[PDB]
């Protein structure tokens, strides 16, 4: 149960995604129910994955290194932190590029934090993307999974049972157990054990 | 009766809503009923009887209520409810065929199976609800002596007959005056035949009357009427009325004259047609009179005039006709007909048991002997068993 | 202007990096085992549905509090509204049976059939009390064993898992194997009768 | 092939095994097998060819997973569980018809249909087992 | 059915499993599967009927659960187990047996036997489980209106018919033209004899055709065609139709001419082959149409122009072979055929216990007899015998 579960559980958090696409294409931003304007990725479909589990492993950045110098289309795969940026500011700004760097520079994967950008009305600055016309893009997506809607025909259940009973633990405890005199105890062949007497 | 068709009908009910998927709210007063029926007949044995070749069996009642838990129900639901279901349509079924074989001379409105009598204990009560269907609607007004009716598409109401009457009749049988009819069903074929083509008639004019009295008064019947009887329009050897010997038919056809089609009540004319022929509206009627004449036709063509000569022998014998359809009425009566399987169910149960003759109705439930002689206990008897065919019906 | 109900994790634990998230399952695991009820009452964990119209009981508490936020919910359609009003348990006492309504995610629901499913109470009757005595005790004439105890129906019990040794500790684990003897000589030792005359 | 193989004996089992009032432990293992056919796969599109008269049909896989959790199967359970087979045996059957009428002379014994041919991808060699026709 | 299969089914898994020396995780889940069939049949008692001679049985069930704390199984688990089985195959070979012997025209394809009705109660459904075989489920699908398929090699799907039909004939017989045939099982020997050798025939040709209409469609048959029929190759003195003289037939062999097989269903030509013979596919039909022409060969060596006069006497008869054997097929129905055992053992059944003859089946269960006349309850009684028959060979 805990293993077919898994998946479904680990991509319910809130604070982890499940990897990172550096696309150096400028990629719309997804229109999503649960954010607005987001860099969202459903799938990795159409790069090429970079096990960050395996990397850490390994300790061998020549290729993650060779790829991100060379500005090569890749995905980051695995558990990540990640950072919900909401300021239109820091999409123009083109931010959630800036983050990858530090891998080269200390061979490490466990700092990396992507920007998650949520861009909607709430923003402070959502005023230019309301105000302008141009489409909000970044060339980075976050690789996570959208909540599920609460069902109720999917959620109700009748749990049955029994009503009530009592469990016992000391069965030895319901018998009754008494002993002839010893003087009249017998072994298996029926005679007494001691026939001295 | 109403407790078998309440029965009969919460299981149909409960076959055709209790489906999977559906609303609980489409089945929640149906689940009342339901569990009504379920917490009546719990505890109770029934015994359904072993007439001809009828097996006895026995049926035992210990079932729980369905329970009412899913917005949409689920195959697990309709698992139990099948189950619950097919047991008591199994019950239904034995005793609509329980009942639908006995007969009593007395009390033949009456349930005569141990079963049907059980469950017109008071306690059973409880299962009745809405009696909708026109049998069992029918049955309740005619337990208040209340007016009702049954509505048949060709009702079966005349006994098979096919026979002639001669008016004039020789040994040789060569100047023949009289009338053929077959009325069977629905239907009424008349003809009068003459042999002279009424050459010497007072007027030229043969009168021919056919009176056919309905053994159960008809309302509100729809009719078709046509000038010429096809059945008695071709050549015929025909067996003397005792049968000694055959005599001989040659018919032409001529237009009938004076056509009268009176429909009486009580020996009132209720409804008179004269000349009209195609559809026609008896209000309310127990007898039928067509009276028409045959007419020689007073101007002739040679061949016509060779036809008919003025004196024997004649060959080309004057035949006019009339065919009757009773298309639809409506009886007070049970009767059989056309659309409905009642007769015939009740008949095929009876047929594949082996339910020896009773003392009401006729061998292997004949139809032309039972509408002949349908005395007022084998109309108790009938409207009965069609009754309980027509509860057994709506689950078999 | 509305919000929308979506399942969300209780506790959002959930560490960075894949081989974290894998040892959060494993621990995951382990607190369900150390968990995992061995018999479930249904009526126990049974409260009031508030807006029940049919004196109807719902388990558990959370069930309750999700039901009245639905039924109180402006989006919820009318048909799940009446079947919140409507929904009833079913006690049958006579067959010690229990079935309540519940609200649950798929995954809990999952758990929670599971525990109902395969509890590890079985019926318990004086036949089962009496086989367990050792049958050579059973037999000994020295010993007069009696039932003058009746149990009741809903008596209940936990077999012993008395399988034997599938780890062969007698062979080839010296140490081990000299633990055990010692042991099992120190308690034959407490048991043994002190010599009388 | 063996990839093809795999999918239909699973379906053959489910059919077999997944019925009311059995015992979990009878199927514990193929539902194991089912689910894991389901998760390898979900999210990939196929198309079964064009050829001849075989019309062009496109598949694709968003099934849940079979339950794990009863003592005994039931009614919903078979339903449930036949709702998935029915579209699994319908892909296997016009996967091993667009295989069937197709030819090759240089390799014909690698697979022709472009869904044999993703089949044969590491990624499904997950759905593998029994081989024992 | 699928209860009494999942007993069967239990029962030789644990003949198979259950052995001395064997790993418990070798049997777990068989061993779950039998403790949970001992705890549903336990208490419940069952009678095996006493149709025709099949002695009445009465079984009780009162066993202990088979042991799950061991690692390897011994020789005490063995015979434990072994008692129980005993009896357990006892019950359901005279469980299959009681079901085997019986029949009714109405719901041939239902439970007949009390016990398996017993057995068809909810309370048993816990008993079921992986239904493997081919019998069972194509019986599971045809109770759900699937389209089942059985595979049957050499199915017998002709009854048998040794007949001929004489298309010139004259009461000396011996200018004769027609066809025989031998329709016997999977195979179809045809021969077009003309005595003229088509002599006097328009282009010095004689078409033959043998239409041959199968009672149920086969589906995915491989069928061998052969140009010659061995059956009607050597001299014969052959009854008259009416049966009251024998003629005489000489055949030579020639090889048949512009020979065309169709295979048709509904009366559209679904396969067509023309002059060939190996090996051929017919993948959906109900119907063999089988054209051959004798063609009087033009070029003739001294020998064969003198068999083959301009005129009579024809001592010589031309005689034009064809053989089709169906080697395997499909058929939504079941079906005898060369390598199973379900008519035998019905038929063996049947008649060691002198069950007397029954509405539905011919007498003997003959086979002739019953796929000439293949009605739906024929077809019905056939296949719930035929499933409880595998059943039965599962464990006997
Ligand atoms: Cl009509
Ligand atoms: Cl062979
Ligand atoms: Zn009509
Ligand atoms: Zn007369
Ligand atoms: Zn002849």
């Amino acid at each position: 149960l805990i293993l077919m579960n898994m998946e479904q559980i680990e991509r319910a958090s809130d604070k982890i995604a499940q990897g990172v696409i550096i696309a150096y294409r400028d990629m719309q931003l997804e229109r999503d129910e649960m954010y607005g304007y987001v860099n969202i990725a459903r799938n990795l479909d159409g790069f090429q994955q970079i096990n960050l589990e395996e990397l850490m492993r390994t300790g061998d950045y020549a290729q993650i290194t060779n790829m991100l110098l060379n500005n090569q289309p890749v995905a980051l795969v695995g558990a990540l932190p990640f950072i919900t940026d909401s300021s239109v500011i820091s999409l123009v700004a083109k931010l959630d590029a800036t983050v990858f760097a530090q891998i080269v520079k200390l061979r490490k994967v466990d700092t990396l934090k992507p920007i998650l950008y949520k861009i909607n009305s709430d923003s402070n600055d959502f005023y230019l993307v309301a105000n302008y016309d141009w489409v909000p893009t970044s060339t980075t997506k976050v690789y996570k999974q959208i909540p599920q809607q609460f069902d109720f025909r999917a959620s109700m259940h009748m749990l049955t049972s029994n009503l009530t009973f009592t469990v016992y633990s000391d069965l030895l405890a319901f018998v009754s157990a008494d002993t002839v005199e010893p003087i009249n105890a017998v072994a298996f062949d029926n005679m007494r054990i001691m026939n001295e007497l | 009766m109403d407790v078998l068709y309440s029965l009969s009908k919460t299981l149909k009910d409960a076959r055709d809503k209790i489906v999977e998927g559906t609303l609980y709210s489409n089945v929640s007063d149906l689940i009342q009923q339901f569990n009504q029926m379920i917490i009546t007949m719990n505890g109770n044995e029934f015994q359904t009887g072993g007439i001809g070749n009828l097996p006895i069996r026995n049926w035992n009642f210990d079932f729980g209520l369905l329970g009412t838990t899913l917005l949409n129900l689920d195959a697990n639901y309709v698992e139990t409810a099948r189950n619950t279901i097919d047991y008591f349509v199994d019950f239904v079924d034995n005793v609509c065929m329980d009942e639908m074989v006995r007969e009593s001379q007395r009390n033949g409105i009456a349930p005569q199976s141990d079963s049907l009598r059980k469950l017109s204990g008071i306690k059973f009560k409880r299962i009745n609800f809405d009696n909708s269907s026109e049998y069992i609607e029918n049955w309740n007004l005619q337990n208040r002596r209340q007016r009702t009716g049954f509505t048949f598409h060709k009702p079966n109401i005349f006994p098979y007959s096919a026979s002639f009457t001669l008016n004039r009749s020789q040994p040789a049988h060569d100047n023949l005056m009289g009338t053929m009819w077959l009325n069977a069903g629905s239907e009424i074929q008349v003809a009068g035949f003459d042999y002279s083509c009424a050459i010497n008639a007072p007027a030229n004019i043969q009168q021919f009357e056919h009176i056919v009295q309905l053994r159960r008064v008809l309302t509100t019947a729809t009719i078709t009427l046509l000038p010429d009887a096809e059945r008695f329009s071709f050549p015929r050897v025909i067996n003397s009325a005792d049968g000694a010997t055959t005599w001989y038919f040659n018919p032409v056809i001529l237009r009938p004259n004076n056509v009268e089609v009176e429909f009486l009540l009580n020996g009132q004319i209720i409804n008179t047609y004269q000349a009209r022929f195609g559809t026609i509206i008896a209000r309310n009627f127990d007898t039928i009179r067509l009276s028409f004449q045959l007419m020689r036709p007073p101007n002739m063509t040679p061949a016509v005039a060779a036809l008919f000569p003025n004196a024997q022998p004649f060959e080309h014998h004057a035949t006019v006709g009339l065919t009757l359809r009773i298309e639809s009425a409506v009886c007070e009566s049970v009767l059989a007909d056309a659309s409905k399987t009642m007769l015939a169910n009740v008949t095929s149960v009876r047929q594949e048991y082996a339910i020896p003759v009773g003392p009401v109705f006729p061998p292997g439930m004949n139809w032309t002997d039972l509408i002949t002689n349908y005395s007022p206990s084998r109309e108790d008897n009938l409207q009965r068993v069609f009754t309980v065919a027509s509860i057994r019906s709506m689950l078999v | 202007l509305r919000n929308r109900w979506y399942w969300k994790l209780k506790r959002d634990t959930l560490p960075d990096g894949d081989y974290d998230v894998r040892e959060y399952f494993l621990n995951l695991y382990d607190q369900v085992l150390t968990e995992m009820p061995d018999y479930l009452l249904l009526k126990d964990m049974a409260v009031e549905n508030k807006n029940s119209r049919d004196a109807g009981k719902v388990v558990d508490s959370e069930t309750a509090a999700i039901c009245d936020a639905i039924f109180q919910d402006e989006e919820t359609e009318g048909v799940v509204r009446r079947f919140i009003a409507e929904m009833r348990q079913r006690v049958q006492a006579d067959r010690n049976v229990v079935n309540y309504p519940s609200i649950l995610h798929p995954i809990d629901h999952a758990f929670n059939e599971y525990f109902l499913q395969h509890q590890l109470v079985e019926p318990l009757n004086n036949d089962i009390i009496f086989n367990y005595i050792p049958e050579r005790i059973r037999n000994d004439v020295n010993y007069i064993l009696n039932m003058d105890r009746n149990l009741p129906s809903t008596a209940r019990y936990i077999r012993p898992n008395l399988l034997q040794d599938r780890l062969n500790l007698h062979d080839n684990f010296e140490s081990l194997w000299d633990t055990i003897t010692t042991s099992n000589y120190i308690l034959a030792r407490s048991v043994v009768p002190d010599l009388k005359e």
